[PDB]
């Protein structure tokens, strides 16, 4: 049992990596999406930042 | 005494399992339900920038 929940820890972590790979470009994409060579405007941007 | 127990599975490319079915079907259809958290945040992300 001490066994099997060091495994369970394991993958607990692999479970985080997913969260944060998924998420690592779902912000990095939201930052592509604020502005580029064309620029957006502030005044939502604050929600966006809010986002 | 085999329900107790983890047993093995080669899926598609045959990759190992050593499982109870339940963690399969976990797995499996754990995929589905992470999927669905990602797109909703997704989801929200497009919408608030589109609204």
């Amino acid at each position: 049992t001490l066994d099997k929940i060091q495994k369970k820890v394991n993958d607990d972590i692999k479970n985080t990596v997913d969260e944060i790979n998924k998420i690592g470009e779902e912000i990095a994409t939201i930052n592509k999406q604020i502005y580029g060579q064309e620029a957006l405007p502030t005044e939502h941007a604050n929600e966006l930042r809010d986002r | 005494q085999l329900q107790y127990d983890k047993v093995n599975f080669y899926n598609e490319d045959g990759t190992i399992d050593n499982l109870t079915m339940e963690e399969y079907y976990r797995k499996l259809t754990g995929k589905i339900a992470s999927d669905g958290e990602n797109n909703n945040v997704v989801n929200s992300s497009n919408e608030t920038l589109y609204n």
